[PDB]
């Protein structure tokens, strides 16, 4: 799974202007049964 | 209200187009 | 005579067993004055207990004191109906002598416990209506104020329609007719009270349930002569579970934070999954426990988990104190299980939220660097603490923080050169001997 993640959404006209930062999320998938499926980026470490 | 976030359609999003205030960033 | 003797202290015990029980009378008390009261014979010093609360209602120290008084009348007239049947026949005549006297000080005293009262269901409201009659026959308009702002909330449910008949009389005085300026306002503030619906003349100590308190509702008119009992309260001569030892509750929630924890992105999108949640305030110890331990999980420190927990802190400040007990209950409990793996990655935890201000340098105080009072382990924490210290800020940034922290446990200053030949001796294993300075000027005056 890669895709059961809260997408950031802000302010499409300001966010080409600067960096607003992460202030709305939107779903990225759903289901009528709830379930919070784990992502990857979780269990891969990181390259830092 | 749709305050400029968010899609234009969640017609071709494939997703709910469901948008929800981050209760983290406020201050 | 030794019973007229022995009756007499008996008399004079029961009157010095109400007094002070009705000046001790006030709310969260009430039912402790009523068993206490309960016991001294309330029967034979009937007019006893009557006159001890009709004075200290009177005595206008008082007024505020009415409404843990008329419940302490309801849970008597509740028990023995002729002990508020005798009080409410005094608080009438109360009243028409005074309205005859025109002492509006002591009229204002009975009709807020008359109001009361029959907040209380112990009077009718034919005795209530009876007075507004009387007084808005005359002006009397002080008076009337106070009694319909605090007993209209409930006659207006019991007794509408002349209750309506009452206020229709009582609008046609300020818009048809002139008034004195003073009593006007107050006139219109009752109508204005009217509009925001009684809510400001509903609360009072209701004790009793309604079929608790033995519906004894006195239906006394005040055009009654009352018969006036003073006589009794003189002296007379009488003579006649399954143990819980599994945290399964916790192991599911346990659960959901983790399942939280692994399902989102960015640090904000975990930090805004968790504040979703609205976790109780007993929990939210807890919860920072599960994300430090998940943090030990991925056996390297990542940014997620300090950007996680720096939402948490600027949020609401009851997080922020779960990361400071926290960070206590680390160092000072957790240090003896944790591998020396798992400390590289707390040091760079808790010198990321230190070094950025999300805690303060006064949880450092607690951090003391002694040879008895520190283990092998927590000198690894300490020494992965301050590299993130020095990382971020510089060398000479965490020098003038470590000066305004004015912290003991780090730097001996007053004394115990072996501490201060240790703590100069550790710092300098770390590789940050920069600050020590101070401690080498210190050392070499007490050789």
């Amino acid at each position: 799974s890669a895709s059961h993640i809260l997408i950031p959404a802000s302010d499409l006209s300001w966010s080409k202007q600067t960096d607003t930062g992460i202030t709305h999320f939107r779903a990225g998938m759903t289901h009528e049964d709830e379930k919070l499926i784990p992502t990857i980026f979780r269990y891969i470490t990181t390259w830092e | 209200s749709y305050n400029g976030i968010g899609l234009k359609s969640a017609k071709g999003s494939s997703t709910s187009g469901h948008v929800q205030r981050s209760l983290a960033s406020n201050n | 005579d030794e019973d007229i003797k022995f009756q007499r202290e008996n008399w004079e015990m029961i009157r010095s067993h109400v007094s002070p029980i009705i000046s001790n009378l006030t709310m969260d008390n009430l039912q402790e004055s009523h068993r206490d009261l309960f016991q001294v014979n309330i029967l034979i010093g009937r007019n006893i207990i009557c006159k001890n609360v009709v004075d200290f209602t009177l005595n206008k120290q008082n007024g505020r004191l009415i409404p843990a008084l008329s419940a302490l009348i309801a849970l008597l007239n509740s028990d023995i109906p002729d002990i508020g049947e005798t009080l409410a026949k005094e608080l009438m005549l109360m009243f028409v002598q005074q309205f005859n006297r025109k002492d509006y000080v002591s009229c204002g005293n009975i009709l807020q416990c008359l109001s009361i009262l029959f907040l209380y269901d112990v009077i009718h409201e034919i005795v209530i209506l009876q007075i507004l009659l009387l007084l808005l026959e005359k002006n009397s308009l002080r008076l009337v104020i106070a009694v319909m702002k605090i007993c209209g909330w409930k006659l207006a449910l019991v007794s509408k329609k002349t209750h309506d008949m009452i206020w229709e009389k009582l609008r046609y005085i300020l818009q048809t007719q002139e008034l004195s300026s003073t009593l006007r306002e107050s006139l219109e503030t009752l109508f204005e009270i009217r509009q925001k619906d009684y809510k400001s003349g509903s609360q009072g100590l209701f004790i009793l349930d309604p079929t608790s308190y033995t519906v004894h509702t006195h239906s006394y008119i005040v055009s009654d002569e009352d018969e006036a009992n003073k006589e009794l309260g003189n002296f007379e001569k009488c003579e006649n579970q399954i143990y819980d030892m599994t945290s399964t509750n916790d192991v599911e929630f346990k659960k959901k934070i983790y399942l939280v924890l692994k399902s989102s992105l960015s640090g904000d999108e975990a930090a805004h999954k968790l504040l979703k949640l609205k976790i109780a305030n007993n929990l939210k110890k807890s919860v920072v426990d599960i994300i430090i331990k998940s943090s030990l999980q991925e056996s390297t420190f990542s940014k997620f988990y300090s950007i996680l927990s720096e939402r948490m802190i600027t949020f609401h400040r009851s997080w922020q104190t779960a990361y400071n007990e926290t960070f206590e209950q680390n160092y000072t409990q957790d240090i003896e299980d944790y591998e020396t793996d798992q400390l590289r990655i707390l040091g760079k935890f808790w010198g990321h939220l230190i070094s950025y201000e999300f805690l303060p340098m006064d949880c450092l105080k607690i951090i003391k660097l002694t040879e008895e009072e520190s283990c092998p382990q927590g000198r690894i924490f300490i020494k992965f603490l301050f590299q993130e210290l020095v990382n971020e800020l510089g060398l000479d940034e965490l020098q003038l923080r470590l000066n305004s922290s004015k912290l003991d446990g780090m730097f001996p200053l007053e004394g115990d050169a072996e501490h201060i030949r240790y703590s100069i001796n550790f710092f300098t294993a770390i590789g940050l001997g920069l600050l020590t300075e101070d401690m080498r000027s210190r050392l070499t005056i007490i050789q």
